[PDB]
């Protein structure tokens, strides 16, 4: 499912902003 | 009438825009108590007001970070915005100062904690949940676009819920006042439009996208573009494909169809009809907004409420010494701060 793929990624935390 | 609070709400900004608040605390004026976040450069903590014993959420910015990350202007920007905005949804700025080493804004703390945290833990909203708060951020969009605002940094880490479970912006690092067009390329990777992506010159329609990008990380508990690093992020926003949760009702996909929408003679909020394609989009045939603005309707939920500096719905931080210096850093670079 997208949802496991998500929370299996390594983005699932807090996110920076870029610059 | 909309057309005559808004041009009383840029009378306002103006005053406070061509002549800023400047110095007007210090740091010893404060207890400082606990982190509430961290980035790659911004602390923000828990602060008490001694005289007061007011609690507040207090920036700090080390100068010489902003200055190696080349974000002075950026910084002035953000706190000369903050210092002249007002409105039910955007937080509310106390206090500025700087010393030696940082530069300090002190704003209301807002208990609730961030979007982020709930969503995360919760998994999604509902749709008339995520609509709430939508619904929040296109009144605000509508507010700062009228002042020649652009935002740029839209994101659940960057809303908080105050104690009646409504929307608090922070996070005013990005907002920049601009007519023409921009370029920088800022933001955060999950919510860039194609144009940041791609080096285009960009305008307010970015902060539509990022609303698309919003409503749908909301409603799907996942952002509409997800990867494990930002340019397979980027390759997935330049390639204008999205698909939608099943669970999506038919009004949810057609109007983020428009707003994350490459087009932009074709995205919502962009065109002659402004921010009334968004507000008269079937979607939201249920708001009131006028009730939404008066702070009349009933939120999803309300945050826990423990004491008057109770931390409970943020994450714990790793404590760090403020920096220090015997001589003044940076000074000419934030004269005007
Ligand atoms: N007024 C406030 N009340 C309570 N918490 C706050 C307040 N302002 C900010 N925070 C928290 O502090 C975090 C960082 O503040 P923010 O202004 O987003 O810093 P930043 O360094 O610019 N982060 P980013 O640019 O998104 O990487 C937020 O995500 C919230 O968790
Ligand atoms: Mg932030
Ligand atoms: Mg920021």
């Amino acid at each position: 499912t997208t949802y496991a793929d998500f929370i299996a990624s390594g983005r699932t935390g807090r996110r920076n902003a870029i610059h | 009438s909309v057309k005559e609070f808004l041009a009383k709400a840029k009378e306002d900004f103006l005053k406070k825009w061509e002549t800023p608040s400047q110095n007007t605390a210090q740091l010893d004026q404060f207890d400082r108590i606990k982190t509430l976040g961290t980035g790659s450069f911004g602390r923000v903590m828990l602060v008490k007001h001694k005289e007061s014993g007011n609690h507040y959420a207090m920036k700090i910015l080390d100068k010489q970070k902003v200055v190696k990350l080349k974000q002075i202007e950026h910084t002035l920007n953000e706190k000369r915005i903050l210092q002249a905005v007002n409105f039910p949804f955007l937080v509310k700025l106390e206090f500025s100062f700087k010393d030696n080493s940082n530069l300090y804004m002190v704003m209301e703390y807002v208990a609730g904690g961030e979007m982020f945290s709930h969503l995360r833990r919760i998994g999604r909203f509902s749709e008339p949940h995520a609509r709430f708060y939508a619904a929040q951020i296109v009144l605000t969009f509508e507010y700062l676009h009228s002042l020649d605002l652009i935002y740029r940094d839209l994101k659940p880490e960057n809303l908080l819920i105050d104690q009646q479970g409504y929307i608090q912006v922070t996070d005013f690092g990005f907002a920049k006042r601009v007519k023409g067009r921009t370029w920088t390329l800022c933001g955060t990777p999950e919510y860039l439009a194609p144009e940041i992506i791609l080096s285009k010159g960009y305008n307010k329609a970015v902060d539509w996208w990022a609303l698309g990008v919003l409503i749908y990380e909301m409603a799907a508990g996942y952002p509409p573009f997800f990867a494990d690093q930002p340019i397979q992020i980027y390759e997935k926003i330049v390639s204008g494909k999205v698909r939608f949760p099943s669970h999506f009702s038919s009004d949810l996909k057609d109007l983020l169809r428009n707003l994350l929408q490459v087009d932009l003679t074709k995205r919502f909020g962009n065109l002659k009809n402004g921010v009334n394609d968004i507000k008269n989009h079937k979607w939201f045939a249920t708001t009131d907004w006028i009730a939404i603005y008066q702070r009349k309707v009933e939120a999803p939920f309300i945050p826990k409420f423990k004491g008057p500096g109770d931390t409970s719905n943020f994450d714990d931080y790793e404590e760090e010494e403020i920096a220090v210096s015997i001589n003044e850093k940076c000074g000419k670079e934030f004269t005007e701060f």
